[PDB]
């Protein structure tokens, strides 16, 4: 990819589970006879991580938009090899075991991921502000997560009841069917684009949409499919 | 994650649980006394409902069918009686005769006519005073066992409102004691049509000593009075048991977060001696 790069040519890579190499690291390592660190992990794993990253950047010559994925062991976004990835990054993004078992199937984190350019005079003002509400919203659900679980809805206060309700109507409205999982969601693909995501979660924060039953967000577009949608089912 | 943090979580959830339980077993003492209180009650109700039946029976003309007996045509506005728990923890009890009286108000507005609700209640006091529309009469801190003197103070501002035209029609809306795991709101009326108890299987014709509308004017405020009585204690044994199975489900619920959280503090224990173990291995090697 370098030298397609340095002619100038807008290169896309899209290097699949950086983690693997990590671990082929690791293993090669402990082969060599180097001491190991922390759980059983080469000692020159910053190291490493920072030669192969380090390639990986946009020079003025030409840009590299690059696209990697992490593969974190069992479920702990602690190990060594993500937490080096971690601050190698511009747009992280973190897929939860306990979304996608959910069927939300994008199963992207929203409180974990985050990017860079997510700055007011870089993304938009009225993005910025639909972004961070959208956290905040999500964020107190999280926290209200105990209080739902044990002692359900009714008790919490009605301003959080309705916080609540529009941050489950979020969740499952991150869910998207995409074109290359048609065999599995039976719906087709959905290429929604960054203006209609920004108006449609906006208008969901607003109000607009707090009729529909939380079922309706499932797998839907922009905010006009689960209008249409529900109309469809009055 | 910690193998102490998880410690502290499943003792708190513990309690939490422990104080449910207590909340389950007063809850279920508390509805119990408020069953036998409607049993008690119940004769008096039994017996004012077939002697409305025969005193609509008698009274059959409308221009000496008035006060309570008035079928007001052009109706313009219309008053509610919503009962409401005290305190919360009642499951979804509140939600339902709340929901049930935001409908009955927005279907009222429909027809053009204005409404005004009596709230029983700290509840429903506060939810019609958030919504906007202030409460014309409020009856809080009411008794587990209340008297019929509490209630008095909304029934007579009630039919007091009736008599002089500003109000209607009277209706009232409670959590109807279908069963210990059922509880749902049920519309009433308190304009006497029929009194459908029994009709008017009874054919008896009375002497009204101090005159027909002597008798109903001082008998209706009396039934309708005594029908808010039996709602409200009805509503009262609903919460009860409302509130005693909320908490059976919450201890139930708390149970199972204490089975999770104890089994992720397992994982996190065994995690810590392995990386314990491993570490000293490490620096004997």
């Amino acid at each position: 990819a370098e030298y397609f790069r340095d002619e100038g040519r807008d290169i896309l890579l899209f290097i699949d589970n950086i983690f693997r190499f990590v671990q082929a690291g690791s293993e090669v390592s402990s082969l060599l006879g180097r001491m190991p660190s922390q759980v059983g992990y080469q000692p020159t794993l910053g190291t490493e991580m920072g030669e192969l990253q380090e390639r990986i950047t946009s020079t003025k010559r030409g840009s590299i938009t690059s696209m990697q994925a992490v593969y974190v062991p069992a479920d702990d976004y602690t190990d060594p090899a993500p937490a080096t990835v971690f601050s190698h990054l511009d747009a992280t993004i973190s897929l939860e075991r306990s979304i996608a078992e959910r069927a939300i199937f994008p199963a992207v984190d929203p409180l974990a991921s985050t990017s860079r350019i997510l700055d007011p005079n870089i993304v938009g003002e009225e993005h910025y502000r639909v972004a961070q509400e959208v956290k905040r919203v999500l964020q107190r659900y999280k926290d209200l997560k105990d209080i739902i679980a044990i002692l359900g809805m009714e008790e919490l206060s009605d301003e959080d009841k309705l916080t609540v309700q529009r941050a489950r109507k979020i969740e499952l409205f991150f869910s998207q069917p995409f074109t290359v999982a048609q065999q599995f969601t039976g719906r087709p693909g959905k290429y929604v684009p960054v203006k209609k995501t920004v108006e449609s979660f906006a208008r969901l924060l607003n109000g607009e949409g707090d009729h529909i039953p939380e079922s309706f967000f499932y797998m839907q577009g922009d905010f006009d499919d689960v209008l249409a949608a529900y109309e469809a089912s009055q | 994650p910690s193998s102490r943090e998880i410690k502290r979580r499943i003792r708190s959830v513990k309690n939490v649980a422990q104080i449910t339980r207590a909340m389950e077993m007063v809850s279920a003492s508390k509805m119990r006394r408020a069953q036998r209180n409607v049993l008690a009650t119940r004769p008096y109700a039994d017996r004012m409902r077939e002697v409305m039946a025969n005193l609509t029976a008698r009274v059959v003309g409308a221009a000496r069918r008035g006060t309570l007996l008035e079928k007001r045509e052009t109706v313009k506005s219309v008053a509610l009686l919503v009962v409401t728990p005290d305190r919360g923890l009642c499951g979804s009890l509140v939600a339902n005769v709340l929901r049930r009286a935001g409908r009955f108000i927005t279907e009222q507005r429909a027809m053009g006519r204005t409404v005004d609700v009596y709230t029983f209640g700290r509840k429903g006091r506060d939810f019609f005073l958030r919504t906007g529309f202030a409460p014309a009469g409020e009856a809080t801190r009411l008794g587990d066992a209340p008297k019929l003197e509490a209630i008095l103070g909304v029934a007579i501002s009630a039919i007091n409102g009736f008599q002089s035209g500003k109000y209607d029609e009277l209706y009232i809306i409670y959590s109807e004691f279908i069963n210990t795991l059922v509880q749902r709101p049920a519309i009433k009326q308190l304009l006497p049509v029929e009194s459908p108890d029994i009709s008017t299987t009874t054919n008896v014709d009375y002497t009204y000593e101090p005159g027909e509308e002597e008798v109903l004017n001082s008998i209706l405020p009396r039934y309708v009075e005594t029908q808010i009585y039996q709602a409200v204690l009805e509503s009262i044994a609903s919460e009860h048991s409302a509130r005693m199975v909320a908490m059976r489900n919450a201890t139930n619920n708390a149970k199972d977060l204490v089975r999770d959280l104890t089994l992720s503090f397992n994982k996190a224990r065994q995690a810590a001696i392995t990386k314990e173990v491993s570490e000293i291995a490490s620096g004997a090697a």
